[PDB]
C-alpha cells in the first residue's frame, strides 16, 4: 500500500519555466523519482528546432552576402537559436521576406498559422542599407536528441545547419518534507523545469513518465 | 595515434579505433570475405571496403577477436615499453590505453603518441599471447618490483576509503559481513571511514 | 638579387612565420635567437649559454 | 456553408489530400462536416492509329476524372487562416468557395 | 573574452595587426560584413582630398597554419568612432581584446577515472553549443605540365569516370564554387597517365570495338584521395601566356573584371558623395541657396552667386580634385583591366595552375589536446552526456571536469585562483543578468554595477557612471550579462581578501567551493567541491591529423 | 520519435544458488544509469519484508 | 502492325505519368503548348547531358520540370549559372515561372534512354553494331537488371534492304503488366539515312 | 574619461602600483630596424648608404 | 519492477 504520486500545482512562475509537484512519496521515492525524471526530460523531449536553410543569393555558408553586417555563418547560428513550436506536422519550411533599414527579427518569418514563434524579439541578422534584402526558406523538423550535420544538400544552395531537438535547458528537484498529509515521514518532489517555450510542463512530465514505463515494460507484467 | 584513458578495459586489453582498425586489417578482411563467398574477385573486397559497407564490421570484429596487437611508446627505453594487448574497437580516433600499464611506458596523457603493429604470421601471435601479452609483464625485469602498481587516482581513492575518523555515521556499531557493510554506505546509514567491528572470514 | 634573395629566401633566421593567433605573431616578430651564422647550434651549446 | 471543392483526375493522388485538409483544419478549427464524395467522372475517346487507312483500329483512351468535396461547417478565422497558401496536392485545382 | 585577463589584452590586438585601427575619427556611415565607411570628422579633417575612408575588410582566406583569418565589424551604424580604436575585430579578437580560447564552467574532482594521469573530460553541452568547432581551410594545387606525345588536358571530356564523379564538376572539370565534397571525389579533372595496354587474341578482339584501331595509351582521369570532408569556396586559375583561355578561366576573368570595375567605380562615387558633402557644408553660409540649391543637376555647384573669397578658391580645389579623380580613374581602370587580362609569368613548362580552397570544420573528439594558461595540459577522454554533470542545488550542470591531483606535484596554484576569481566574476554577471531579465529601471542597475567596479583597495580605476548617461549603462549591461571581466595585472594582482570580497558581493559562497551532487547516483558528493570558470584553450594538436 | 529501443533480459547466469546475474540489452546512451539507479534504490529499502 | 508499348499500358499503375496536373478542356491548348516546344529546346541543347525523363508537372498558374540526368554539373555550367539560362529562355515563352528539377539518377548505365543514343552516339562513324550493343548490354546486365530485349533498325550494315534484329538477354514482360520494364527511341539522321534504335530492360516487379 | 568602445565593456582592474609608462609600440624592433635600413640618408649612415 | 510501475499509474 504506497502512497501514489499525483500533480498538485504547476506554478507557472514565468514564461520559459515553471515548478511542477508530486505529492505525495513514501521516503526514498523522492530522490528516485526525482533523478529519473530528471535524466529522462534532459535525455530525450521530443522537440522542434531547425535543420535546412536556403538564402537565395548565398552558394556556400563561408560567403557573404551584399548588405547585411553579419556573415552567413552567424546567421546560421542565429537561425540554429530559433524557438520554434510546430503543430502536427514532420517537418515544416517556413519563409523570410524583409527589405529595408534595421534588424530582421524572428515575428519576420511568414507564419504558416500551425506553425508558432515562441519568441518573436529574436534577432536573426542586421540588413543596413536601402535597396538590399534577404529572402530565405527555413526547414523546421521534430526530432529526439542532438544529430549534428557530419552523420547525415543535393543541390548546392542548401545549408545545413546542426540540429539541437532539445526543448529543456535546466531540471532541477528539490524533495522537501510534507505536511498537508496529518501522516508524517512522507515527502513532496517539487521539480523546476527550464524549458524554451516550445513544451508545455505538464506534458512534459508526461511524457517523462510515460518513457520510463515503457522502459520498465521490459520485466514487469 | 594519439592515446587516451578509458578505464572500463582490463589490463590485458586496449581500445582502437575502427578506422585504423580496418586500415590495418585489409588482408585479414579481405580473406574473410573471399572465404564466405560475398564477393569473387579481390578488387571487389577492395570497393567494399574501400565504400566500407555495413557487412565489414561483423567481419572486423571476427578478425580483432584473439588477435593480439603490439602497442609501443616512442622513447622505448626497456622491454616494458612493448607490450600485446587485445583490441576493443573505439568509436573514436585515439587509442584507449588501460591506467596501470602506464605506468610501464611512462605515459602520460598530456599528448602522448603510440605507434600499434600487427604480428601477421602465427607464432607472432602467440609470441604476442605468450611473451609479450600485458598480463605476462607485471614485474619489472630490472628488479623484484611490480610495475602493474596503482599510480595516483586508486591511491586516493583507497586512501579515502580505508581510513578512519573519531566520530562519523555508525561510530561502533557492529555488522554481521562486508555485504551488508557496503549496504549500510550506499543506503546512507553509516559513512564510508566509521571505525566498526565486522565479522570477516 | 642572388645575395639579397638568397639571405631572404632561405637562411638560418629568415623563418617561416606561425600565422594561427594573434599572440603568435606578435611574439615571433619579438625574438631574439642566438642560433645562425655567428652563433652556435644545439650540439655546440652546453649550459652556460 | 462553406465549400472547399478539389478537382483533378485519380483517387490515387486525392486519398492524401483529403488527409491533409481535414486535420490540419482539425489543429485550427476543428469544425468540418466531413468529405463528401462526387461521382467518378469518364471521358473516353476511340481513336483512329493507322496513318492513312483500315477503319477498324480504334484504341480506348480516357482521360479520368474525379472530384471530392471537403465541406467545412463553419467559416473558422483560424482553418483558412492557417490553410490559405497551403495545399499539399500538387498538380491539383483547389476551389475554396468562402 | 577572458573574464580573468591581465589589461594587456589592448595592447597585443591593437599593437599587432589582425584587427582594423581606425586612422582618422569621425562617424560611421555603412557597414557591411565587406567594407566599413566612416566619415572624418571636420576637427581632423583635410582642406583637400574631401575624404571619407573605406577599410576593405579581409574575409575568410588562408593563414600559414591552415586557420580561418576572418575579420568581423563590430560596430553599429551612425556610431561615433575616435582616432586609434578599433573597428573590426580579427582572429581571435573581441571588441578590440584578445580572446583566444573560451571560458568554462570546470569543477576539480575525481569522476570515475576517466581523467586519470592529466585527461579532461567534458560535456555535450559544450559541443552542442558549437564553441570549440574551428574552422581550417586547405589549399589543393593542381598544375598542367608539358610532358611528351603532347601537353594534358584539363577538360571533364574523359571515359571511365561515371555519370556520379562527374556530376560535381563543371563541363570544364574545375569544381563549382560551394560543391561540398567528400574524402576522395574529383576536384579537377586532368586526363594525364597515359602508358601502355596489350590487346592479344582475347583483347584483339577487344581492337575490333568501335573501329578504334587500339586502345593503347591507358585512357585515366587524375582523381583525388582521401581522409577530409570540406566545402570548396574559393578556385583561382592562373595561365601562362599563350595558353587558350577556357570557359571557366574567361569566367573568372569577367567576375574579377566585374568586381574591379564595381569597386573603382563605388571608389569614385562615395568620395565623389563625400566631396558633394563638403561643398553642402562649404555653402551653408555666403551667399547660401536653400530652394535654388537642388534645382540645378549636382555636378554644377561652383557657379552659383558667390564672390572671390575662400570658398570659390576651395570649390577650385575641388573642382581639380573631382578632375583628378575622373582622369585616375579612367587610367586606374584601364591598368586593372590590363592586370586581370595578363597572364602570369610561371614555372619552366607548365600550361594552367588550379588551385581549390577546401574549408574544413573541424568540431571536437576524443583525442583533441586543450589546456588553460597554466600548463595544466591534456587530451579530452570522454565527451559524456548532459544527465552524467555533477550539478549543484541550483540546477546547472559543470561542463568540464578536471582532476585534483595534477595540483600539489605540479605547482601551479595560479588555477585555483583563477577559478575562484572567474566563479566571482560570473557571479556578478548573473546578478545583472538578473536585475536586468526582470525588467528594471536604470537606476538600480546603476546602484548595482557602481557597487561592482568600486570594491577594492586603494587601486587605479576609479570609475563613476554618473557621467554616461542612462543610455550607455544599458548598453554596458548588455555586454556585461554574460559575465563581468576583470583585469589582474601580473605581479601586483588581486589579493585573496579582494577575491572573497568579491563573491561576497555575488551571493555565492566564501570559500569558492558549492557542494554538488551526482548525475549518475543523483546522490550527494561528500565534501563539497570547487567549482568555478577557468579559461580553456583548444591547442592544434588534433586528433584526426595524427591518426 | 517516442520508438526507443526497447530492451529485454537476454539470459538469467544465476551464478550457483541465492545468487544470480541479470543482464539486460539494448538500452539509450543513458538509460541503463537511470533503470539500475532505480531498481538499485528501490530493491535496498521499498521492497517490504519480515525478520 | 505490332507491339503495344508496355509503358503507355502501365503508366500510373506502377510507373508514374510523365505530366501530371490538371486543366479544363478550354486551358488544355495553353498549358499543352509550352510542353512539346520548349522540351524541343530541352533537347537540342540537353542531348549531350545524358537524361532520362522530363516529367513536366505545371500547377495552377504555375510550371515545374522534373529533368531527370546523370551529368547535372556540365548542364549547370558553374554554380548553377547555365540553369537560370534554361529559365529566362522559358520564362518570357510560357509567361509563367517555370522552376527546373534536375533531379539526377545515381546510375546512368541502367536507364532506357542512354542506352537507346549509346549506340546512335556512336552511329554516325561506322561502328560493327553487335559489339557496340553487346558491350552496354552485358554492362546493363551484371549491373542488376535482370532482362534486356534490344533493338536497332535501319539499313544496318551500309544495307539497302530492310534488317531487324534482337538481343534476348533475360525476362521480357509484356503480357504482364506487373513487373517493371521501360523503352525508349530515338533516331540518327546523317548522310545516309535514319538508322533507328529501340530498347526493352527490364529491372523487377513488386 | 573613457574612449567610446571603452565605454561598450570597461574591465574591472585591480591592481595598486599607479602606472607611468604604457606599453609601447610592440613591433618596433622590426618595423624601426628596418625603417633604419632603408631611408634616403647620405653620410654613409642608411644601410643601403 | 512492479512497485515502480505502480508509482507511475497516475501520470500516464
Amino acid at each position: 500500500e504506497f502512497l501514489k504520486p499525483r500533480l498538485v500545482d504547476i506554478e507557472q512562475v514565468s514564461s520559459t519555466h515553471a515548478k511542477v509537484t508530486l505529492e505525495p512519496l513514501e521516503r526514498g521515492f523522492g530522490h528516485t523519482l526525482g533523478n529519473a525524471l530528471r535524466r529522462i526530460l534532459l535525455s530525450s523531449m521530443p522537440g522542434c528546432a531547425v535543420t535546412e536553410v536556403e538564402i537565395d543569393g548565398v552558394l556556400h555558408e563561408y560567403s557573404t552576402k551584399e548588405g547585411v553586417q553579419e556573415d552567413i555563418l552567424e546567421i546560421l547560428l542565429n537561425l540554429k537559436g530559433l524557438a520554434v513550436r510546430v503543430q502536427g506536422k514532420d517537418e515544416v519550411i517556413l519563409t523570410l521576406n524583409k527589405s529595408g533599414i534595421g534588424p530582421v527579427t524572428a515575428a519576420d518569418i511568414t507564419h504558416d498559422g500551425d506553425v508558432e514563434i515562441v519568441k518573436p524579439q529574436h534577432v536573426i541578422c542586421h540588413l543596413t542599407d536601402e535597396n538590399a534584402s534577404i529572402s530565405m526558406r527555413i526547414k523546421v523538423q521534430r526530432g529526439r536528441g542532438y544529430v549534428p550535420a557530419s552523420t547525415r544538400e543535393r543541390p548546392i544552395g542548401r545549408l545545413l545547419v546542426d540540429a539541437c531537438y532539445s526543448p529543456v535547458e535546466r531540471i532541477a528537484y528539490n524533495v522537501e518534507a510534507a505536511r498537508v498529509e496529518q501522516r508524517t515521514d512522507l515527502d513532496k518532489l517539487v521539480i523546476e523545469m527550464e524549458t524554451n517555450g516550445t513544451i508545455d510542463p505538464e506534458e512534459a512530465i508526461r511524457r517523462a513518465a510515460t518513457i520510463l514505463a515503457e522502459q520498465l515494460e521490459a520485466f514487469v507484467d | 595515434s594519439v592515446i587516451t584513458v578509458g578505464p572500463y578495459l582490463r589490463l590485458h586489453q586496449c581500445g582502437l579505433p575502427k578506422k585504423m582498425a580496418l586500415e590495418l586489417f585489409k588482408p585479414f578482411i579481405y580473406g574473410k570475405l573471399e572465404l564466405r563467398g560475398l564477393a569473387t574477385t579481390i578488387k571487389a573486397a577492395k570497393k567494399m571496403v574501400e565504400r566500407e559497407e555495413a557487412v565489414v564490421w561483423d567481419i572486423l570484429d571476427e578478425v580483432i577477436r584473439e588477435h593480439p596487437v603490439l602497442l609501443n611508446r616512442a622513447p622505448t627505453l626497456h622491454r616494458l615499453g612493448i607490450q600485446a594487448f587485445e583490441p576493443v574497437l573505439i568509436e573514436g580516433k585515439a587509442i584507449q590505453l588501460h591506467p596501470l600499464v602506464c605506468a610501464a611506458y611512462n605515459a602520460d596523457f598530456d599528448g602522448d603518441q603510440m605507434a600499434v603493429h600487427v604480428p601477421l604470421t602465427l607464432e607472432a601471435q602467440l609470441e604476442a599471447r605468450a611473451l609479450m601479452m600485458s598480463t605476462n609483464n607485471i614485474l619489472s625485469p630490472a628488479n623484484g618490483e611490480p610495475i602493474i602498481v596503482p599510480s595516483q587516482d586508486v591511491v586516493l581513492g583507497l586512501y579515502y576509503m580505508t581510513r578512519d575518523c573519531v566520530n562519523a555515521k555508525g561510530e561502533g556499531m557492529v555488522l554481521t559481513g562486508p555485504k551488508e557493510a557496503e549496504r549500510l554506505y550506499r543506503s546512507g546509514l553509516a559513512s564510508l571511514h566509521a571505525r566498526v567491528k565486522v565479522r570477516i572470514t | 638579387s642572388a645575395a639579397v634573395k638568397e639571405f631572404f629566401g632561405s637562411s638560418q633566421l629568415s623563418q617561416f612565420m606561425d600565422q594561427n593567433n594573434p599572440l603568435s605573431e606578435i611574439t615571433h616578430k619579438r625574438r631574439i635567437s642566438a642560433l645562425g651564422p655567428g652563433g652556435l647550434t644545439r650540439e655546440r651549446a652546453g649550459f652556460e649559454v | 456553408r462553406i465549400r472547399i471543392r478539389l478537382k483533378a483526375f485519380d483517387h490515387r493522388l486525392i486519398d492524401q489530400a483529403t488527409a491533409e485538409i481535414v486535420e490540419t483544419a482539425k489543429r485550427t478549427g476543428a469544425q468540418v462536416r466531413g468529405p463528401i464524395p462526387l461521382p467518378t467522372r469518364k471521358e473516353r475517346f476511340t481513336v483512329l492509329i493507322s496513318p492513312h487507312v483500315n477503319k477498324d483500329a480504334r484504341d480506348q483512351y480516357e482521360i479520368r476524372t474525379h472530384l471530392r468535396l471537403v465541406d467545412i461547417v463553419e467559416p473558422t478565422e483560424k482553418t483558412v487562416d492557417a490553410l490559405m497558401r497551403l495545399d499539399l496536392a500538387a498538380g491539383v485545382d483547389v476551389q475554396i468557395s468562402l | 573574452k577572458p573574464l580573468v585577463g591581465t589589461g594587456m589584452e589592448r595592447a597585443v590586438a591593437v599593437d599587432s595587426g589582425v584587427t582594423a585601427v581606425a586612422k582618422r575619427g569621425g562617424v560611421v556611415q555603412y557597414v557591411d560584413a565587406s567594407r566599413i565607411v566612416i566619415k572624418v570628422n571636420e576637427d581632423e579633417m583635410y582642406p583637400g582630398e574631401a575624404g571619407i575612408d573605406i577599410y576593405n575588410l579581409t574575409k575568410y582566406t588562408r593563414s600559414n597554419q591552415n586557420t580561418c583569418i576572418n575579420q568581423m565589424p563590430c560596430v553599429s551604424l551612425g556610431e561615433p568612432v575616435e582616432r586609434g580604436d578599433v573597428l573590426a575585430d580579427g582572429p581571435s579578437t573581441d571588441l578590440g581584446e584578445l580572446a583566444l580560447g573560451q571560458n568554462m564552467r570546470v569543477a576539480f574532482m575525481p569522476w570515475n577515472g576517466y581523467n586519470f594521469e592529466d585527461s579532461i573530460l567534458v560535456s555535450e553541452r559544450v559541443v552542442q553549443e558549437d564553441r570549440f568547432t574551428t574552422i581550417h581551410i586547405q589549399e589543393l594545387a593542381c598544375v598542367s605540365r608539358d610532358t611528351k606525345l603532347g601537353p594534358e588536358e584539363i577538360t571533364a571530356d574523359i571515359p571511365n569516370v561515371g555519370e556520379a564523379a562527374l556530376s560535381k564538376l563543371d563541363e570544364s572539370g574545375i569544381v563549382y564554387i560551394g560543391a561540398e565534397v567528400t574524402g576522395g571525389d574529383i576536384l579537377v579533372g586532368k586526363v594525364t597517365p597515359k602508358g601502355e595496354t596489350q590487346l592479344t587474341p582475347e583483347e584483339k578482339l577487344l581492337r575490333a570495338i568501335f573501329g578504334e584501331k587500339a586502345s593503347d595509351v591507358k585512357d585515366s582521369s587524375l582523381r583525388v584521395p582521401n581522409g577530409v570532408s570540406g566545402t570548396v569556396i574559393d578556385v583561382q586559375v592562373f595561365t601562362r601566356d599563350g595558353v587558350e583561355k577556357d570557359k571557366r578561366a574567361l569566367e573568372i576573368e569577367e567576375m574579377q573584371l566585374k568586381q574591379a570595375k564595381k569597386d573603382l567605380s563605388e571608389e569614385l562615387q562615395i568620395l565623389e558623395a563625400g566631396l558633394f558633402s563638403r561643398i553642402r557644408a562649404v555653402l551653408v553660409a555666403g551667399g547660401v541657396e536653400a530652394e535654388k540649391l537642388d534645382k540645378l543637376p549636382r555636378d554644377r555647384w561652383l557657379e552659383l552667386g558667390l564672390t572671390d573669397e575662400e570658398k570659390q578658391n576651395q570649390l577650385e580645389q575641388l573642382a581639380e580634385q573631382y578632375d583628378e579623380l575622373k582622369h585616375e580613374f579612367e587610367k586606374k581602370l584601364e591598368a586593372k583591366r590590363r592586370k586581370i587580362t595578363q597572364g602570369d609569368d610561371l614555372a619552366p613548362g607548365v600550361l594552367k595552375i588550379v588551385k581549390v580552397y577546401l574549408a574544413v570544420k573541424r568540431r571536437i573528439q576524443p583525442g583533441d589536446k586543450m589546456a588553460g594558461r597554466h600548463g595544466n595540459k591534456g587530451v579530452i577522454s570522454k565527451i559524456n552526456p548532459i544527465e552524467d554533470m555533477p550539478y549543484d542545488e541550483n540546477g546547472t550542470p559543470v561542463d568540464i571536469v578536471l582532476n585534483p591531483l595534477g595540483v600539489p606535484s605540479r605547482m601551479n596554484i595560479g588555477q585555483i585562483l583563477e577559478t575562484h576569481l572567474g566563479m566571482a566574476a560570473k557571479g556578478i554577471g548573473d546578478k545583472i543578468n538578473a536585475m536586468l531579465k526582470q525588467q528594471q529601471e536604470v537606476a538600480k542597475l546603476r546602484e548595482f554595477i557602481q557597487r561592482a567596479y568600486d570594491l577594492g583597495a586603494d587601486v587605479r580605476q576609479k570609475v563613476d557612471l554618473s557621467t554616461f548617461s542612462d543610455e550607455e549603462v544599458m548598453r554596458l549591461a548588455e555586454n556585461l550579462r554574460k559575465g563581468m571581466p576583470i583585469a589582474t595585472p601580473v605581479f601586483d594582482g588581486a589579493k585573496e581578501a579582494e577575491i572573497k570580497e568579491l563573491l561576497k558581493l555575488g551571493d555565492l559562497p566564501t570559500s569558492g567551493q558549492i557542494r554538488l551532487y551526482d548525475g549518475r547516483t543523483g546522490e550527494q558528493f561528500e565534501r563539497p567541491v570547487t567549482v568555478g570558470y577557468m579559461y580553456m584553450l583548444k591547442l592544434n594538436h588534433l586528433v584526426d591529423d595524427k591518426m | 520519435v517516442t520508438e526507443f529501443l526497447k530492451p529485454r533480459l537476454v539470459d538469467i547466469e544465476q551464478v550457483s544458488s541465492t545468487h544470480a546475474k541479470v543482464t539486460l540489452e539494448p538500452l539509450e546512451r543513458g538509460f541503463g544509469h537511470t533503470l539500475g539507479n532505480a531498481l538499485r534504490r528501490i530493491l535496498l529499502s521499498s521492497m517490504p519484508g519480515c525478520a | 502492325g505490332q507491339k503495344v508499348h508496355p509503358n503507355g499500358i502501365r503508366l500510373g499503375i506502377v510507373k508514374p505519368w510523365n505530366s501530371t496536373w490538371f486543366a479544363n478542356t478550354k486551358e488544355f491548348a495553353d498549358n499543352l503548348d509550352s510542353d512539346f516546344k520548349v522540351r524541343q529546346y530541352l533537347t537540342k541543347e540537353l542531348a549531350k547531358a545524358s537524361v532520362s525523363r522530363i516529367v513536366i508537372e505545371r500547377p495552377a498558374k504555375s510550371i515545374r520540370v522534373t529533368i531527370h540526368t546523370a551529368r547535372p554539373g556540365i548542364v549547370i555550367g558553374k554554380k548553377g549559372e547555365d540553369v537560370e539560362k534554361l529559365r529566362k529562355v522559358v520564362a518570357d515563352i510560357a509567361g509563367v515561372p517555370a522552376q527546373i528539377n534536375i533531379a539526377e539518377v545515381r546510375k546512368p548505365e541502367l536507364d532506357a534512354k542512354l542506352v537507346a543514343d549509346s549506340i546512335t552516339s556512336q552511329l554516325e562513324r561506322r561502328v560493327m553494331f553487335r559489339r557496340a550493343m553487346k558491350r552496354a548490354v552485358q554492362n546493363a546486365m551484371r549491373l542488376g537488371a535482370k532482362g534486356i530485349k534490344v533493338e536497332v533498325s535501319g539499313r544496318l550494315g551500309g544495307a539497302e534492304i530492310a534488317r531487324t534484329e534482337w538481343y534476348r538477354e533475360g525476362r521480357v514482360p509484356l503480357h504482364t503488366l506487373r513487373a517493371d520494364i521501360d523503352y525508349n527511341t530515338s533516331e540518327a539522321h546523317t548522310t545516309y539515312g535514319v538508322i533507328g534504335v529501340k530498347v526493352w530492360i527490364f529491372k523487377g516487379e513488386i | 574619461v573613457y574612449s567610446y568602445t571603452e565605454k561598450k565593456r570597461i574591465r574591472k582592474d585591480f591592481g595598486k602600483r599607479p602606472q607611468v609608462l604604457d606599453v609601447p609600440y610592440l613591433l618596433s624592433i622590426q618595423l624601426d630596424s628596418f625603417q633604419k635600413f632603408i631611408e634616403q640618408d647620405p653620410e654613409g649612415q642608411y644601410g643601403l648608404e
